[PDB]
């Protein structure tokens, strides 16, 4: 159908104009009907029993690499993970059960706050707002509100010139699935995590599934995430993130 | 300027100030396995002057394929250049 | 479930260090707490000298920033590539009061925000150094009548090259109204990141006469004249003298990553050292042997990986042609004195010469291969004292065993990895990630969505989505997949859902849509409508 | 040059006895046949096709002695050359880089590469740690245990 496939000789060549001959006008009326019951059925049948050994194996492999993202972790490295699949299961057995208890042993638990980027429900008000009920900063003066300031935004700030002059120890762990879904990859909620991302004492592990997701971030904003990319692709079903997409 | 960031904006003025349909005529310089025929490129010279007028809009492959079109270059080097994580980042830039 | 909500909190239970053992697990605990130990008493001396190396930058740009400002118009300062990071202070100049105002283009929506803003500013710091006022420009005008003294006004604009030019323009002719008033200094410092001629060409002509009358000029960022970089790559050179080595690889990445960003290349060059030194003291068992303490319990497993170096078998073909423990431990004392020959240039270049436009990273690359003539041959100044600056680079055996180095990718994988085309090559190739060891499926039936981007790579760019299904369907073994759902008997819908005669057309097509939904997710598709979805365009492709 | 002519026709008989001069089994010299038979009326210099497809089986089929001795990967390549009457080595490289592309995503392409553990040159075992980022992997620094023990023979003897 084209002389090339990949670089950009297969993009300019796989864009030519079709004539309406060849249109291929077929519609899904033309396809077995089916609801929510049995896809759901076959669906978790399949993600539950083809290729799931080596899926675990896999699972297991990668479990080895995690002494090296604490390690990158400690050294004030966030960190982002990637590939195709599913990476839910991997940042929640991570981060709770393998890197707060030891992280908690190494400065003798640590919280842990997830984020759910996959629900477009997700707020930085009320994020910030619970990470002030766990970290309970200093509250800002009348000076430093300046003229209908974004109090999160100036809060974090105060924070960050707080958290140069303490010990350098992770008092909590936060956690971001799928920091490029739909509301939470706005410029606004990537800069209070940016922000975020430079106080030392706390641990940033994040994922990511768009392709284009290098874009959201320019010079100063991959400055204060600081990134180090961890390429973890296990095909994974994605169970919990297709529930805000009706595939009906 | 970098000079991924200086060979972006000059793919972006090249994505603004073409037509897409010309674009298989200037950059393709590759060997061909399957059969097939290149574009010919426009048939008349136009005097609209496309300069003079606002951009038009491009879509991100467009200005990834001639920014690697365009950009500086043995079994295992990769000629052509990826669109890695510091490309994206010079754009957000 | 907390898996259906948008941010919680939990709190793990509980019933010390991330180094691993190396030598395929032979190495001992004490040669961990070693290495974890050397490791951190070269980070912190690393950084330490970054931190004074930031606090004098900091420091002598608000030296120069304030000798600018202080030496019936502005007083204008154009500071060239700043990144709105500066604390600009100001003295206390007697029976005056100096006023810092700093403007984003979030807090500059339109000039009244602009001056209601800043009069607020004024008078709140007014207030608080010595009834309440309208925030308007009367304030500046009865600024004397309201509090003695008078009063000099410094606008920092905190990144113009975003802000809306026609407020700024605006503002500056508001601001320019303030002249008549005998008690009152206005001073702006315009931080921009592009150039001088994006700025003139987007503010008026009358705006640009009045900025003429006095302004200044200020080209201050971390490339200008590679001062700032090269004291970090010094500090990281004295760091790591006497103990381990530079390749010339590594060096050449880190030029060339480095040139690929230039607004904030000192902490990207921060970066790769560390992960550099992280690496050497996560992989290597001889790190602990960068010490003489440590060279006294050197086992078998390490005079076996000793023995696979290509110096060593260089040495002893050399010496088999012409004609061990002790032997390997005798090339320890000696110095490598690269970096003592890179700073006695470095200060050569600098205070005899007068030359600062130099590039130590540069120069130690070019001392690393031995082309450091062609690199001196460009001042037509050093014609005739090259030769005393020119030493050979010598070669010791066993420096690959202390070595940072570049010929894995890994530096290239966990820092600047090729993204897109790694997502690339994972779908299409798949067999590199899964292991090939449901029993007879995972042999003959390919994942769904490594499956799905095959026929997704070699179609066009617009793609029907029944005919794309089609492809599919023709791709997936029929009976292997009714015989594969029909291994667990134990749910009676699947079984009573696999005898229905088009069992295959509903879990081929289910398949195929879990698929396109993922696909969507990722970015890969789209579809060209909003209320249909009969057709697809597809928008990435392989390789770019 | 052979890689200059187009619109030649093939038989059979001189594919497979192609794919013997660099001593392949039946079944790859077969789905290179068949690959070159898919492709066959819609082809434009065939001998590009068949140089690099049996060029591209013969580094996956003879992978582990390349490991053993780099100068083979000059061995087979010189052979190319010398068939194809070509001057240059170039063009037989870009030749093999142009049809790679072509074959990359195929069912037996794959199945080649999981049967004879070739994986773009590297075991599983290296690959899944390179892409994992795992600072643990074998660098490419020091020599490889066997080549060391094949070294200390050459000493001995």
């Amino acid at each position: 159908a084209s002389s090339f496939l990949d670089t950009f000789e297969g993009y300019f060549d796989q864009r030519k104009i079709v004539r309406t001959n060849a249109k291929s006008r077929h519609t899904m009326s033309m396809a077995p009907d089916v609801t929510r019951e049995e896809f759901s059925l076959v669906s978790n049948f399949f993600n539950e029993n083809f290729q799931k050994r080596p899926r675990q194996k896999l699972f297991e492999i990668q479990k080895k690499m995690f002494p090296q993202y604490w390690f990158e972790l400690t050294q004030g490295f966030s960190l982002l993970f990637y590939g195709v699949g599913s990476k839910r299961n991997f940042l929640e057995e991570f981060a709770i059960d393998y890197l707060s208890p030891k992280i908690a042993y190494s400065q003798l638990s640590i919280p842990c706050l997830i984020l759910n980027g996959y629900n477009p429900s997700c707020n930085y008000r009320d994020v910030f707002k619970e990470i002030t009920d766990l970290l309970v900063p200093a509250e800002l003066t009348r000076s430093e509100t300046k003229y209908w300031g974004n109090h999160v935004i100036l809060q974090i700030q105060k924070m960050i010139d707080f958290y140069k002059n303490q010990p350098l120890d992770i008092k909590l762990i936060l956690v971001v699935h799928n920091l490029d879904g739909p509301s939470i990859r706005k410029n606004t909620f990537q800069t209070m995590l940016s922000f975020l991302s430079v106080i030392r004492q706390i641990a940033i592990v994040a994922s990511t599934d768009h392709i284009y997701a290098p874009l959201l971030w320019d010079n100063m904003k991959a400055q204060n995430y600081n990134f180090v990319f961890h390429d973890i692709s296990n095909f994974e079903p994605s169970t919990v993130e297709s529930t805000f997409q009706d595939v009906m | 300027l970098s000079i991924i960031s200086k060979y972006l904006l000059i793919a972006s003025y090249i994505c603004s100030y073409l037509e897409p349909r010309y674009d298989a005529s200037i950059f393709s310089r590759k060997t061909r396995i399957i059969q097939g025929r290149a574009a010919y490129g426009r048939r008349k010279k136009k005097e609209v002057n496309p300069r003079y007028l606002q951009p038009s809009l491009f879509a991100i492959e467009r200005l990834l394929a001639i920014f690697q079109a365009i950009f500086p270059i043995a079994l295992r080097e990769e000629s052509l250049m990826k669109a890695n994580i510091e490309v994206f980042q010079n754009l957000s830039e | 479930a907390d898996a259906q909500r948008s941010h919680y909190t939990v709190y793990p239970s509980l019933p010390h260090i991330p180094f691993v053992k190396l030598l395929s697990g032979k190495e001992s605990e004490v040669n961990v707490e070693k290495r974890w130990e050397l490791y951190h008493q070269l980070h912190s001396h690393f950084h330490d000298q970054v931190d004074h190396i930031i606090d004098n930058i900091e420091a002598d740009l608000k030296a120069e920033i304030s000798d600018l400002l202080y030496s019936r118009c502005f007083n204008t300062i154009f500071l060239l590539g700043s990144d709105s990071t500066t604390k600009i202070e100001l003295k206390d100049e007697s029976s005056r009061y100096n006023v810092l105002i700093e403007l984003t283009p979030k807090e500059s929506p339109n000039v009244r925000m602009m001056l209601r803003r800043s009069m607020y500013k004024l008078y709140s710091a007014a207030d608080a150094e010595e009834n309440d006022v309208s925030y308007d420009l009367s304030l500046v005008e009865n600024f004397k009548r309201l509090f003695g003294k008078d009063l000099a006004m410094v606008f920092n604009f905190k990144d113009v090259d975003s802000i809306n030019f026609n407020t700024l323009d605006n503002f500056i002719i508001l601001l320019k109204s303030a002249f008549k008033y005998d008690h009152v200094k206005i001073s702006l410092i315009f931080n921009i990141n592009t150039n001088l001629s994006n700025i003139e060409k987007n503010l008026r002509q009358s705006t640009i006469r009045l900025l003429k009358r006095n302004y200044h000029k200020l080209d201050v960022s971390s490339n200008k004249g590679f001062k700032y970089g090269n004291q970090i790559f010094q500090s990281f050179l004295d760091t790591v003298d006497g103990k381990l080595n530079l390749s010339d690889r590594f060096v050449e990445f880190i030029l060339s990553k480095m040139a690929n960003n230039t607004n904030h290349n000192l902490q990207l060059l921060t970066k790769m050292l560390d992960y550099s030194l992280m690496s050497y003291f996560f992989q290597n068992a001889f790190s602990v042997f960068i010490d003489p303490v440590n060279v006294d319990f050197l086992n078998d497993d390490y005079l076996k990986i000793l023995s696979r170096c290509p110096t060593f078998m260089f040495f002893v073909e050399g010496l088999i042609k012409q004609h061990l423990e002790e032997f390997f431990v005798e090339f320890l004392v000696r110095e490598n004195p690269i970096n003592g020959h890179a700073k006695f240039v470095a200060r050569f270049l600098e205070e005899e010469l007068n030359i600062t436009n130099f590039n130590l990273i540069e120069l130690y690359h070019n001392l690393l291969i031995g082309k450091l003539d062609s690199y001196l041959d460009r001042w037509s100044a050093c014609k005739e004292y090259k030769d005393r600056l020119h030493f050979e680079p010598i070669d010791t055996i066993f420096q690959e065993l202390f070595t940072l180095d570049n010929r894995s990718g890994l530096l290239t994988q966990s820092i600047f990895p090729s993204y897109k085309s790694n997502i690339e090559d994972n779908l299409l190739s798949w067999e590199q990630v899964l292991p090939s060891l449901s029993g007879d499926l995972d042999k003959i039936m390919a994942p769904v969505l490594g499956q799905l981007f095959k026929l997704y790579r070699e179609a066009n760019m617009t793609i029907n989505i029944y005919d794309f299904y089609i492809a599919f369907r023709e791709t997936l073994p029929k009976e292997e997949i009714l015989n594969f759902i029909r291994k667990d008997p134990s749910n009676t819908k699947l079984l009573e859902l696999a005898e229905t005669p088009d069992a295959f057309d509903k879990v081929a097509l289910i398949l195929f849509m879990q698929a396109i939904f993922a696909f969507e997710n990722m970015g890969l598709i789209k579809f060209q409508s909003t209320k249909s979805y009969d057709l697809v365009e597809k928008c990435v492709w392989r390789g770019i | 040059s052979l890689l200059v002519k187009k619109y030649c026709k093939m038989t059979t008989e001189e594919i497979i006895r192609l794919c013997n001069d660099f001593e392949l089994p039946r079944e790859v010299a077969y789905k290179i046949v068949d690959e070159y038979n898919i492709n066959a009326s819609r082809l434009v210099c065939p001998w590009q096709l068949v140089c690099g497809l049996v060029l591209n089986c013969t580094f996956i089929v003879f992978n582990e002695r390349r490991r053993k001795d780099p100068r083979i990967d000059h061995f087979i390549v010189s052979k190319m050359c010398s068939l194809m009457l070509t001057s240059k080595v170039d063009d037989v490289i870009e030749c093999v880089k142009l049809v790679k592309e072509l074959i990359i995503g195929e069912k037996w392409f794959r199945d080649l590469q999981i049967r004879y553990d070739d994986f773009d040159g590297i075991r599983y075992d290296e690959i899944i740690f390179r892409k994992l980022g795992s600072m643990l992997q074998t660098t490419n620094i020091l020599v490889t245990d066997d080549q060391y023990n094949i070294w200390k023979k050459r000493i001995e003897m």
